[PDB]
């Protein structure tokens, strides 16, 4: 009835809408199907203007292609917002959508009711949150232990790289975080951890660096690259060309005011300096050892720098934002806008200040700080498309370590969550639960669609997933009546399962939780949807 | 049964994009798509080498043999050749040597991995085989090092260092081109021996200027740096000696104007008569404390009014002009000055001292020289390049390029360390490994035994682009390391190496006399990039496409 | 409700005062019916009876996405 409405369109309903969301959603997590796990596939995205991105990271692969079909659409955007705040979890939902589509679409053809199925995923989602209690561990923040950093922060690395970065890459998160935990307990991802692309030897040389690094550098010769003892002074205020408000100029009578006139720019510029020559005069005991530098959030006039040049005082111009936040937490002093008023108090400390020229660019490095309160993490590697890919390895690593801090739990890993709500919810008795009659059906459609991650952990190591969980749900069976409580993981190297608690297998609690709930929503939406159609005006 | 399918539910990305996996022999194809700009560098590899020439949509052509420059020009489409592409960039950045090893050395590590996919091996074991080998590689390096440069400058000790490295660009003449870069090293060169000192050197402080015309064994070294240039009032050789004193102004000579609405205000015709020279003094009293310093030259960054130039003609004082910074830059670092932006009298400290400036005809047009002498030594050296076509005189400069980045390889290591040359590094280093893939239990010694086949291409490059057979010449090397060591010290069987041309059967002895080395610093990161450049496309199971 | 240039802050944060980026004029009137404040344009008008008051808590919440603001009402 719709041609009648309008001359051209194009509609979709029943069971041609039908075959909208499962077979779209398919070929979706059939692209991400390879990508979960270590031992995932690697792919890399080369678009129409030349960049490269090389990554394994499932965000990425959505965000840079296109995708037509509007079913993927509501899964990409709920794939890219698990990243968003859990910082992973987008393969996962992914795997979750598609198959719970597939799943229940089975029943769908037998003349089941698209709404009594979504009423069944409710009830089954909810016991997952009460088996929750009882499935996470309590963790004490009391003990800092370090193992239980290192383990927790190689599970977002061995998957994204091998074990070589891992190695590198695993002391230097772990360093990271630690300066993040104090008593206050508030934990600030975006200012305590930064990613810092640059090019230099190999990605596998990658170090961790204890304060802030700048892209910034001397531009005159004269300033000393290395300084032991630097006090850095936090200016927001810029010395350069100013908008001049609507540009009404100067007038001069004669020859000898034209240059008489052409000092009074100087004038404003040289009012700040004297503040800073004053300030200078009450640390310069020991001033051979010691040092001063500056460090601007604007571009500073080339016509000052030849006097920070003669006092042997370092300028840094044209730094960013974000830069100007952290001076306090590294150095430990505060922040001056105007020069007016000054105290040695708000002066930071530095127990050492080097630049490192390499080609064009010059860097400026800051360390040995009595105690800082915020470090850095150097990136480095071979290629552009190397750096984004370390980029989006640690970035992930990082809400990984940084939600386990934020609560007392922790959540294992290795597929154990998943095998556990299988048994959990077919042996249930279905009196306790809300649904009955033909609601029944909807639940085990969710948890059948639970078994699949842990299947396809095992089609990327070549083993038949049939067989690999045949032992693991034998070895459930005989757990329970011998008085002991043991989670079982998936091993992909021999083929066998595990114990995620031994072998240091854990997962975050924020990314299961927002996962299965967020999954849930996208294919119970998408089952309820019994047309498709497009309409508008362009 | 007309139609297919069309692969059904595709619509899911756009049309454009297309999917590649390992599977369907793309794997096979991408190794496939590295051989078709492979040969292309080997004709270019060792002193025999074949330069190409690439013309860009602009139409500026580049003759070069080097890997790293050729690839610039080039369109690149299959995405895992950028990978090689940008691997032997870095090369040329990082160690500005090796540049050909790396394009060579990744592309032999897939070629040798198309049979290890044939026979089953995963890509996570190919992976492991090349990481383990590397490592044993590295570590044998440094363990058949021999001899040392010792002492920063000598006359010898540099025609074993950036000779060997320009002899495979623009071969030609050997010592003609090995005097001309070993001359203008030793000038940057802080000495200060028995100090104590941190020594320091710069890659860039070495300039190439090209002038066509004349002959290579026309060239010289000039201490100062060339521009071509003319001087505005009037030229003088200064011949009246007593050097000079100069001084650098990175800002223009001209009168004081304000930044915003400059505007000259008269109010009567009292002050209109005295504007005209009211200017006139200005620039005076200026110019005369410039002049009572005994300053003889000023070198400015940008134009000059006339009524500036006037009052230095006067005096007989030379203008130069230094146009964007990176020019004017270079200039202090010969004379030792430090440019103010004032116009003032400069500081006595901040004077360079020039000798003498010349200005005579090189290529046709006038030319300023700033060449030093013996005393007062300068820093920043340039080398005058004649030559007869500008293409030649293009890679050229990049050769001189590579023997200056050999310098640096002189710096940051504890020293030289001379490896063999000749491509007797590489083929010692099949021996170790083939001996170090049989200790190693299990299915991993596959790929650590082809990973030292690979290295194989060394002798068979200089072999094939010597006009020289490879299988008569080949396994005749290996005669001298099948022998192993015998039963007394001194062994002089590892300076074997492959010969170009002549009377082939190996020969030239020992390389020890021969004096071609190779720079342990730069093959360490040669196999390293290449090794990694080798993997990424192996660790990449799927490749997908944009727009084609 | 517009931008606020960078010497401005120093002075506020002397005295106490916070600084907030520019606001829309649609959350300019629902943070006037929260706290009870008065709008005022004119520096020199300023009084304390159109200052706010009554107001719970004041605290900043990190979300991956963007900073949040909380302003809690005694009610």
């Amino acid at each position: 009835s719709l041609q009648l409405l309008n001359p051209k369109a194009e509609s979709l309903r029943r069971d041609a809408a039908l075959k909208v969301n499962v077979t779209s959603a398919e070929g979706l997590q059939s692209v991400l199907e390879t990508n979960l796990g270590p031992k995932g596939t690697l792919k890399m995205l080369v678009d129409g203007a030349g960049n490269i991105k090389l990554t394994k990271d499932g965000k990425v692969l959505l965000t840079e292609m296109q995708i037509q079909s509007p079913t993927a659409v509501l899964i990409a955007r709920a794939a890219a917002a698990q990243d968003e705040i859990t910082g992973d979890g987008t393969t996962t939902v992914v795997c979750l959508v598609g198959e719970l589509l597939r799943q229940a679409h089975r029943f769908i053809q037998e003349g089941v009711h698209p709404r009594i199925i979504t009423d069944g995923f409710e009830i089954a989602r909810k016991e997952s949150m009460k088996f929750l209690d009882e499935f996470k561990i309590s963790k004490t923040n009391l003990s800092n232990d370090r193992e239980f950093l290192l383990q927790v922060a190689r599970s977002s690395l061995l998957t994204k790289v091998d074990a070589d970065l891992t190695e590198v890459l695993t002391p230097i998160v772990t360093d990271a975080v630690l300066s993040v935990y104090d008593a206050q307990a508030d934990n600030l991802d975006l200012h305590m951890v930064e990613i810092m692309q640059m090019q230099h030897l190999s990605p596998k040389d990658t170090t961790f660096i204890k304060g802030l690094v700048l892209d910034h550098g001397g531009r005159h010769p004269d300033m000393p690259t290395r300084v032991k003892n630097a006090y850095v002074l936090i200016l927001n205020v810029s010395l350069e060309y100013e908008k001049t408000e609507v540009n009404s100029g100067f007038f001069y009578s004669s020859a000898d005011q034209r240059d008489k006139l052409a000092a009074s720019e100087r004038k404003f510029v040289d009012a700040k300096l004297k503040k800073i020559i004053d300030l200078k005069n009450e640390v310069c005991g020991m001033d051979p050892d010691k040092g001063f530098v500056i460090i601007n959030q604007k571009g500073i006039d080339p016509m000052s720098l030849d006097v920070f040049a003669k006092h042997n005082i370092l300028a840094l111009r044209r730094a960013k934002r974000r830069n100007m936040e952290r001076l306090q937490l590294v150095t430990g002093g505060e922040a001056q806008n105007s020069v007016e008023d000054l105290s040695p108090q708000i002066l930071g400390f530095s127990g050492l200040v080097y630049q490192e020229t390499i080609g064009e660019e010059k860097f400026t490095y800051v360390t040995e700080n009595t105690d800082p309160k915020s470090c850095t993490i150097l990136i480095k590697g071979s290629t552009h498309y190397a750096l984004a890919q370390t980029k989006d390895a640690v970035r992930d690593g990082l809400r990984a370590v940084a939600n386990v801090l934020k609560d007392k739990n922790i959540i294992p890993g290795a597929g154990a969550f998943y095998i556990a709500l299988s048994r959990y919810l077919r042996s249930a008795n279905m009196n306790k639960l809300g649904a009955k009659g033909k609601t029944k059906t909807g639940i085990e459609a969710f948890a059948e669609a639970l078994l699949v991650i842990p299947k396809t952990l095992v089609k990327n190591s070549g083993f038949d997933p049939l067989d690999v969980l045949a032992m693991v749900e034998d070895e459930l069976d005989d757990a329970q009546d011998s008085d002991e409580t043991r989670y079982v993981g998936v091993d992909l190297n021999i083929g066998d399962s595990c114990d995620p608690t031994i072998e240091g297998i854990w997962d975050s609690y924020r990314v299961l939780r927002n996962a299965i709930t967020g999954a849930t929503g996208i294919a119970s939406n998408l089952l309820l949807c019994d047309e498709l159609l497009r309409a508008g005006r362009s | 049964s007309l139609r297919l399918p069309q692969n059904p539910n595709a619509g899911l990305f756009k049309q454009g994009y297309n999917s590649y996996s390992n599977a369907d022999g793309q794997i096979i194809k991408s190794i496939a798509a590295i051989r078709e700009l492979h040969q292309m560098c080997l004709t270019s590899m060792g002193p025999c080498g074949r330069n190409k020439i690439i013309v860009n949509h602009l139409g500026k052509i580049i003759i070069t043999n080097d890997a790293a420059t050729m690839l610039r020009e080039l369109d690149i489409v299959h995405p895992a050749v950028k990978v090689l592409v940008m691997a032997t960039e870095q090369q040329k950045i990082d160690m500005g040597d090796g540049t050909n090893l790396v394009m060579i050395l990744a592309g032999e590590l897939l070629n040798v991995s198309e049979k290890l996919i044939s026979m089953g091996l995963s890509a996570v074991e190919i992976i492991q085989g090349y990481n383990m080998a590397r490592k044993f590689t590295l570590k044998e390096l440094d363990e058949m090092v021999v001899g040392e440069i010792t002492d920063k400058n000598d006359k010898n000790e540099l025609l074993k260092m950036i000779k060997p490295v320009i002899s495979s660009k623009k071969y030609g003449s050997e010592d003609i081109l090995s005097e001309l870069v070993s001359e203008a090293v030793s000038h940057v060169l802080p000495v200060a021996q028995q100090a104590g000192e941190i020594p320091y050197f710069n890659v860039d402080s070495i300039r190439v200027v090209k002038i066509m015309g004349g002959s290579l064994s026309n060239s010289t070294v000039i201490k100062g740096m060339v521009f071509n240039r003319e001087p505005e009032g009037h030229v003088k050789s200064l011949s009246e000696d007593k050097k000079h004193k100069v001084a650098v102004f990175t800002c223009p000579l001209d009168i004081a104007n304000t930044e915003t609405k400059g505007t000259v205000l008269l109010h009567n015709a009292q002050e209109m008569l005295d504007f005209s020279k009211g200017e006139e003094k200005q620039i005076d009293a200026m110019m005369k404390e410039i002049a009572d310093m005994g300053v003889e030259c000023i070198v400015a960054g940008a134009g000059v009014g006339e009524l500036a130039l006037h009052y230095l003609n006067r005096y007989g004082i030379l203008v130069l002009k230094v146009p964007s910074k990176f020019e004017l830059r270079r200039l202090c670092r010969v004379c030792g000055a430090t440019p103010l932006p004032r116009l003032g009298a400069p500081t006595p400290e901040e004077l360079g001292l020039v000798e003498t400036v010349k200005t005579m005809e090189i290529g046709g047009d006038r030319v300023t020289v700033f060449k030093q002498e013996q005393g007062e030594i300068s820093r920043t050296s340039t080398i005058i390049l004649r030559g007869a076509t500008q293409n030649n005189l293009d890679d050229i400069e990049r050769a001189i390029d590579d023997g200056v980045a050999a310098v640096k390889g002189l710096m940051k290591p504890s020293g030289g360390k001379l490896l063999p040359g000749a491509g007797a590094t590489e083929i010692e280093l099949i021996s170790r490994i083939t001996k170090y893939g049989e200790r190693t239990p299990g299915l991993l010694q596959l790929a650590i035994k082809q990973f030292a086949v690979a290295f194989e291409v060394v002798p068979r490059t200089l072999a094939e682009t010597a006009g020289l057979d490879v299988n008569e010449v080949l396994p005749n090397l290996y005669a001298a390391h099948n022998v192993t060591e015998p039963g007394a010290v001194k062994t002089d069987h590892l300076y074997k190496g492959v010969d170009i041309d002549g009377e082939s059967d190996e020969g030239v002895k020992d390389i020890r006399e021969e004096n071609i080395y190779d720079m342990l610093a730069t093959k360490k990161f040669a196999i390293n990039v290449a090794t990694e450049a080798a993997t990424t496309v192996l660790s990449i199971d799927q490749i997908i496409m944009a727009k084609k | 409700e517009k931008g606020v240039s960078d010497l401005a802050q120093h002075y506020l944060l002397k005295g106490g005062c916070s600084v907030l980026r520019r606001v829309k004029k649609s959350d300019n009137n629902r943070i006037a019916r929260v706290t009870g404040a008065t709008i005022v344009n004119r520096v020199e008008d300023l009084k304390e009876s159109d200052v706010g008051t009554n107001c719970g808590l004041f605290k900043v919440e990190m979300i991956g996405d963007e900073y949040f603001s909380f302003l809690d009402n005694c009610k």
